[PDB]
């Protein structure tokens, strides 16, 4: 339910593994075009270990997908997104958000 | 009247009742301002004693009697035609004026606020009604502003009335206030109304007026002005090169904009059509620019994405070629000399049209142009000048 | 944005929405405010701070935002437990001193050694892909370095600006020029972000000669409407218990 | 030159604005002045500062960083109406707070930082909220009462800073006197801790407060228990299970340490001698059984089903009978805690004289050896061998007959010897022998 | 711990220094008004603020009168500058006279006297710290028996129609309290048991003595110098809608005062010996009894017929015969 447009290509042979950190800057949006959360805006690097259940699992498997250094579009389907109670005060029931993701470092 | 009696047969004091209403705001009304303290003092006093005395005599239940009969009629031609006429040109005032003595009789007294608390279930039920929208809205800010009580009472359907008002009567700052007053009573905040009114208002994006960030956008573009028509000597083909030698992808937190295209000029005016000259947009926002950002084909605002090999966001050393057939309305890219699976077709040829770019920071791009302004680093398709 | 100058509708409905902002993430609802950051985020409120030609009650209404937001609970926890002082008894305590040196003059207040004990500082980053829930203790984190040197440049700027009698404030009046930047410049005060060097630049600001370090003049005598000397009351009011503070340590200490 | 002292600069700058403009803001004057005054007072900065000093060795500063945020978090708790989640946090905090070691080492710190009077105050706006209807969030008010009265128990000066709180306590006296498993945990409790084993605060009790609960107590034998017959109890003219408490709290006021305060005694026995509603319908004077008819008649209750239960171990079932038989148990335990001491009797004081004949005219002799006379039921184990024990607190309880004994003991004197044996043969060698037969293993 | 809190109330407690004139001085001065820019009339000095801030407080409609820092402090710090406090000639005599007038001028000018009617009224009888320190800053303001005060507070009585100036002096002298013979032998059991209790002072018994001298000296002074007119002001409000007969209620008072003292003789009737403290609480109510005494004195000097008749068929002679038969035996 993740598909992957490929903005900036990556190096394609390092991608994330089993209990490793993934640190990125992804800038979630709706369809719509509004913006909801950009880690950019904060300027913090988003940080967090894959297959470790930390994050919306439509994020994980695009992160699983992408590789180191490469910049894709995330389109993730409300099921693996917020499912249809939503995110309460920020995502709409119902909704399915894009994010544009980069794989800044591996470890 | 409601038990359908003749309307002439039946009296309805009609003009004395606004007169009194009139006489009651004017015994009620709060004091001025600009008065001196110890008069202000002293009229306080004397309105909150007539307040209570008032609440006492149990005068809030026969205006809400008046209003609720009032209200039976739907709308003030129903009214006029189940009475008189001038009872209906008095229908809207005379409800108005109900609620204006309300408001007074209420308004600054912490008990009469407090008496009302069984009431606030249903004053809003008859908040969606426009005759009497106005009125409620100042009854429930008063009482929400005095009683605490009123908060207690207040649930999650009252919320989302007060909330659908903004929806179906459009903005109006006042449902604002009254959302505040919900949110804090004297110091003291309520978590489930603050909670019920964010989960209920902000989510949607569509009540409450929206803020971004976002980049200025500036369009260069050469002086030559080409266009299409009937006897007329113009070359209908032509192409030219871009070649982006520097570009940041995040100067900023938003990302950056370059795009490369065709624009037209609407009538025969040098003025680029359907743009305003400053803000984010740039080529391919308008139905009057067309434009190529690497991915998408940009067009009236509007985004596709167009395949092409290695597609790629356009970064450093990427030299970008541009067609237009004026003779088929058709304008095809390619990019690093391999052509992108995609065409603006049958657009309008009215105008001059023109080559630009948009860029908003951090973008080192150079024009290629033919001849002696530019060298082409891929041959022109045949025929294109 | 800032063609709402022009636009009184759309201005006011604006302005009573931040409001309606402020109050829905008053009095410390750290959900909501992580809510809110979505909807009103760091670089807007930045840029909010920043610009000069904002109008002055969307500039009043986004300092406000901003405190409620970041920095509102945590300057509510220290200005409750002001009054009370539970000073440990380490060595550092022993180390205070009534004077700073032999000769009896007053250091600089705020400036010094204080061992109180204190609430700790806080916040949690908010991030709206994690489905952790624990985020939402504390309140959103903010650039609180970028926002005190943004702070004390406007402010500086801005004593050189009203000393002119400058036809257009920031803002448009006086009022709209200083209350709100006094306003966030006194939460990092009671936050206690500022220390040292930055402190002894801003004491200079609010008055020159008397905390000249061991020509122009400060706010106190520049001439101010009433509402800004209201929060320079405030502020004269922290410094004077900083030093009550610092009397109570050194007390504790000589015992 | 300059006045190079803050405090010269404030009184310099505060004058020069007020004589510079008229200040329209009051705020703005009000604040100038106050600054102006503690620039003028700098020494009562100390005086009001150094009350709220309290200094701590290094060991314990983690524990006093923790019990610092907790009484934060209570107080924050303040600013917020109470509602469900609010309830998790309270019970949380106060949670923490009492496991804190410092909260047990530090006493002077717990009332220095005034918490005793902040979990006042969350009370008193929680009970507030919805008045008249019960209470709201009663587990809550429960953990509040809770954590007051074992902040009452750690010292005798948190005891007193408790005392001091006492009218508004038995103003909320009658909060959740009637549901069980409630009971430990009511204002009313608090106030009995408050003055619980202490003669300097039994003596500084007020006659108006033993006036307000007496009066309470009258409420209560007058009318019956609205709650209880709405959850379907059988409607009798008087309160029996909130008479217990109204009873026990004047227990603790007249008895302290082992003896009995004169002065509260003598005017408590006055008060209920001027109201004699609330010794109940048996010893109302007029159409009065009699206190042994009353607990023979409970006994049939309590073993009835249909008036000892609603019938549409207590909150789920109050016992009617049980309750009658507890209240009337409470009400001659006080009368004899309240009889005056017998080195006072034997000096002839003339007040104790009137005070024992007051009692002893109060309860006959021989309703006491007819209560002491009542047997108890034996457990019994089945043929299966597994012990049958009815639920002691459902039936004739051993408590009881243990005030009948010390009233007894108190108003009387045990001072004849044919009286001595007499109640030894009808009630205290009957139950001592069933004592003996259960002295068996498994009924012991 | 156990030194801060026994150095904080041995050695700054019993710290004094003695700002309060300077202060008011200070306040009191009209700094470079010419140089400032008022173009008419002149800009009210600081001292006119505060006590004008503290008037409109009091003014303004409550249901209670809040308990004020800003007014406990500012109250005594006027009081303590009307104030200032071998033989004296008659140069010393009359510059001290002189001195006190100006020093209390300095605050009746700028409407002290009003505000310390303002807040006795706005009091609606409490007692409290609040009326505490309005009636001791009354009675600074009118010590000597300021003329010009009496009649700044009687023409603003009067054009006032205050009635609740009224009331609340009588709710106050209700509020008032005298000897209580049983608290007296509850602490003296708790003595006799030897626990001394966490308020070491234990003066239950005569609650406030201080308030009960000030608010009748207060009274005393309105009438002081033969101010027949505000004696029968206080007899009978003439222009109020309804009145309170002050005469009355201080005889009502003398004569509890009087039965509490009474009793407590009696109670020391069998006693050999008097203790200290019933030696101290002799002392205070014998003092509370003087000024009340006092009190009535002023009010049916200057032949005031109108008290005069009003006391003789008051229940004052009970009192009376009661105080005759304390002096009989206490001799």
């Amino acid at each position: 339910g993740v598909e992957i447009e490929t903005i900036s290509p990556g190096d394609g042979r390092t991608f994330p593994k089993k209990g490793q950190t993934c640190v990125v800057h992804y800038t979630g949006m709706l369809q719509n075009g509004k913006k909801f959360d950009s880690s950019r805006d904060r300027n913090k690097p988003f940080k967090f270990r894959i297959g470790k259940q930390e994050v919306i699992k439509g994020f994980e498997e695009g992160a699983a997908q992408m590789s180191l250094g490469q910049r894709a579009k995330l389109t993730c389907t409300p099921d693996v997104a917020y499912g249809a109670t939503g995110h309460p005060g920020v995502i709409p029931p119902n909704a399915t958000l894009i994010f544009d993701v980069e794989l800044l470092n591996l470890e | 009247l409601s038990k359908k009696a003749k309307a002439s047969t039946v009296d309805l004091p009609i003009e004395s009742v606004s007169l009194s209403l009139q006489d009651l705001i004017g015994y009620f009304h709060p004091p001025d301002e600009h008065l001196e303290h110890e008069d202000k003092q002293n009229r306080l006093r004397a309105l909150k004693n007539r307040q209570n005395l008032f609440q006492e005599e149990g005068m809030i239940n026969l205006v809400l009697e008046c209003i609720d009969r009032l209200h039976v009629y739907s709308s003030a031609a129903h009214f006029a035609d189940v009475a008189g006429r001038e009872a209906g040109e008095s229908w809207k005032s005379i409800l108005n004026s109900l609620y204006e003595l309300l408001a007074a009789l209420i308004r600054g007294n912490r008990k009469n606020c407090a008496q009302f608390s069984g009431s606030l279930d249903w004053l809003i039920s008859r908040l969606e009604r426009l005759e009497a929208s106005s009125g409620i809205l100042e009854v429930l800010h008063c009482v929400l502003v005095e009683s605490p009580e009123a908060l207690n009472i207040i649930k999650e359907g009252h919320i989302k009335s007060i909330i659908s008002l903004l929806d179906k009567h459009g903005r109006n700052h006042k449902v604002l206030d009254v959302l505040c007053s919900l949110c804090v009573c004297h110091g003291v905040a309520v978590r489930s109304n603050q909670h019920l009114i964010c989960d209920n208002l902000l989510p949607g994006r569509d009540l409450l007026l929206q803020t971004r960030l976002v980049n200025h956008v500036s369009s260069m573009r050469p002086n030559i002005f080409l266009g299409v028509s009937e006897g007329s000597a113009q070359y209908k083909k032509w192409y030219y090169e871009l070649m982006v030698d520097h570009t940041e992808p995040f100067v900023t937190a938003e990302a950056t904009h370059l795009r490369v295209g065709w624009a037209s000029t609407e009538g025969y005016s040098p003025y680029p059509g359907g743009g305003e000259e400053w803000g984010g947009n740039g080529v391919g926002d308008d139905l009057f620019s067309y434009g190529f950002d690497g991915l998408h084909l940009w067009s009236g605002c509007i985004a596709r994405t167009v395949s092409s090999p290695n597609q790629h966001l356009l970064r450093t050393d990427d030299v970008i070629s541009c067609c237009l057939d004026l003779s088929a309305p058709s304008i095809s890219f390619r990019i690093n000399g391999q052509p992108v699976q995609g065409m603006f077709e049958n657009f309008n040829i009215d105008g001059l049209f023109f080559p630009v770019v948009s860029f908003s920071a951090g973008i080192k791009v150079r024009f290629l142009l033919g001849g002696r302004h530019g060298e082409f680093k891929f041959l022109p398709p045949p025929g294109y000048a | 944005i800032l063609e709402l100058t022009e636009q009184e509708e759309l201005l006011k409905f604006h302005y009573h929405t931040l409001r309606l902002y402020s109050a829905v993430c008053a009095l410390g609802n750290h959900r909501v405010a992580h809510a809110l950051c979505s909807h009103v985020d760091e670089p807007q409120l930045l840029y909010a701070i920043e610009n000069k030609y904002m109008p002055g009650l969307l500039r009043a209404g986004y300092y406000d935002l901003l405190i409620d937001i970041h920095l509102s609970s945590y300057a509510t926890a220290r200005l409750m437990m002001n009054n009370e002082y539970i000073v440990p008894m380490t060595e550092e305590t022993k180390s205070i001193t009534l004077f700073p040196d032999e000769n009896k003059k007053h250091g600089l207040p705020g400036i010094g050694l204080s061992t109180s004990l204190r609430p700790r500082m806080q916040f949690s980053s908010p991030s709206f892909v994690s489905i952790s829930n624990e985020c939402y203790q504390y309140s959103p984190e903010f650039p609180l370095d970028i926002l005190k040197s943004k702070t004390i440049q406007m402010l500086t700027e801005a004593v050189k600006e009203g000393s002119l009698h400058a036809r257009d404030p920031v803002g448009g009046t006086t009022e709209f020029l200083f209350v709100p930047l006094i306003k966030l410049f006194y939460t990092l005060l009671i936050m206690g972000i500022f220390h040292n060097e930055d402190l002894k630049h801003i004491l200079q600001l609010i008055e020159p000669s008397v905390f000249k370090e061991a020509p122009k003049e400060g706010l106190l005598q520049m001439k101010l409407p009433e509402p800004v000397k209201l929060q320079m009351c405030l502020l004269l009011q922290y410094l004077c218990d900083c030093q009550v503070r610092h009397r109570i340590e050194a007390i504790v200490a000589f015992s | 030159k300059k006045s190079s002292t803050l405090q010269q600069l404030i009184s310099e700058t505060m004058v020069r604005w007020a004589q510079e403009s008229v200040i329209e803001d009051p705020e703005l004057v009000r604040a100038m002045f106050v600054l102006l005054h503690r620039q003028y007072d700098g020494i009562g900065g100390l005086v009001r500062a150094l009350p709220k000093t309290y200094t701590i060795n290094g060991v314990s500063v983690e524990d006093t960083i923790n019990l610092l945020a907790s009484l934060g978090q209570i107080r924050s708790l303040l600013s917020v109406r109470m509602g469900k989640e609010e309830e998790k946090l309270m019970i949380r905090g106060l949670g923490d707070i009492m496991n804190n070691k410092v909260f047990y080492q530090h006493p002077n710190l717990m009332r220095a930082l005034g918490m005793h009077e902040t979990v006042m105050e969350v009370m008193v706006n929680v009970l507030g909220g919805g008045e008249s209807k019960e209470i709201t969030f009663p587990k809550m008010v429960a953990n509040c009462c809770r954590f007051l009265c074992y902040f009452c128990r750690i010292s005798r000066q948190n005891q007193k800073a408790m005392f001091d709180h006492l009218s508004y306590l038995l103003e909320n006296s009658s909060v959740g006197l009637a549901s069980p498993a409630m009971r430990g945990s009511t204002p009313l409790d608090v106030a009995a801790a408050s003055v619980m084993d202490n003669n300097e605060l039994a003596l500084a009790l007020r006659e108006p407060d033993l006036e307000k609960v007496v009066r309470y107590l009258a409420g209560c034998g007058l009318q019956s228990c609205q709650m209880l017959v709405s959850k379907g109890y059988p409607d009798i003219g008087w309160n029996p299970v909130e008479g217990e408490r109204y009873l026990d709290f004047l227990r603790f006021a007249v008895f302290c340490n082992g003896e009995s305060v004169e002065e509260n005694a003598n005017v408590v026995v006055r008060l209920l001698i001027r109201r004699p509603e609330c010794f109940g319908p048996a010893l109302r004077g007029e159409g009065g059984n009699g206190l042994l008819a009353a607990m023979e008649e409970a006994i049939k209750i309590a073993e009835d089903p249909s008036r000892d239960g609603p019938s549409p171990e207590e909150d789920d079932t109050i016992h009617m009978g049980n309750a009658i038989m507890t209240f009337y148990s409470a009400l001659i335990d006080l009368l004899g805690r309240c009889a005056p001491e017998m080195h006072l009797i034997h000096a002839g004081k003339g007040e104790a004289i009137r005070i024992r004949s007051i009692l002893r005219s109060l309860i006959p002799l021989g309703d006491l050896v007819g209560v002491i006379s009542i047997a108890f039921q034996m457990p019994t184990i089945a043929k299966d061998g597994n012990v049958v024990e009815p639920d002691m607190s459902a039936g004739f309880c051993p408590d009881h007959k243990a005030a009948m004994v010390l009233f007894l003991d108190r108003v009387y004197g045990i001072e004849v010897q044919d009286f001595l044996l007499h109640l030894l043969e009808v009630g205290f060698l009957p139950d001592l022998r069933a004592a003996a037969s259960l002295d068996t293993a498994a009924l012991s | 711990n156990l030194f801060l809190q026994g150095y904080e109330k041995s050695w700054i407690e019993t710290e004094e220094h003695y700002f309060e004139d300077k202060l008011i001085e200070d306040l009191a001065k009209p700094g470079a008004e010419p140089p400032e820019e008022d173009e008419g009339t002149k800009r009210v000095d600081p001292l006119h603020q505060l006590i004008l801030l503290f008037s409109r407080t009091a003014l303004t409609e409550k249901c209670k009168l809040e308990e004020d820092f800003l007014y406990m402090a500012y109250a005594d710090i006027m009081a303590k500058s009307c104030h200032d406090e071998e033989v004296k000639s008659f140069e010393e005599k009359e510059m001290e006279k002189q001195k006190l007038l100006y020093q209390q001028a300095r605050l009746h000018d700028r409407g002290a006297a009003e505000m310390v009617l303002q807040t006795i009224s706005a009091s609606k009888g409490e007692t409290g710290p609040m009326v505490a320190a309005t009636l001791k800053l009354g009675i600074a303001i009118l010590n000597g028996g300021n003329s010009t005060v009496q009649q700044k507070m009687l023409d603003y009585l009067k054009e006032k129609k205050d009635v609740g100036f009224f009331q609340s002096l009588a709710g106050l002298m209700q509020s008032c309290s005298v000897l209580d013979l049983n608290a007296f032998e509850r602490q003296n059991k708790a003595e006799g048991l030897g626990m001394v209790t966490e308020e070491g002072s234990g003066e239950k018994v005569l609650q406030d003595d201080e308030f009960t001298c000030d608010l009748f000296r207060f009274l005393q002074l309105l009438c002081e110098g033969h101010n027949s007119d505000f004696q029968n002001y206080l007899r009978t409000q003439t222009g109020n809608n309804t009145t309170v007969n002050i005469i009355i209620s201080t005889v009502d008072y003398l004569l509890r005062v009087q039965e509490s003292i009474s009793d407590f003789y009696w109670y020391y009737s069998g006693k050999d010996v008097i203790d200290e403290q019933g030696q101290r609480n002799f002392s205070k109510a014998i003092q509370v009894a003087k000024q009340v005494f006092n009190t009535l004195t002023e009010y049916i000097q200057g032949p005031c017929t109108g008290n005069q008749q009003s006391l003789a068929h008051s229940r004052l002679w009970d009192a009376v015969v009661g105080f005759l038969h304390v002096f009989a035996h206490m001799q």
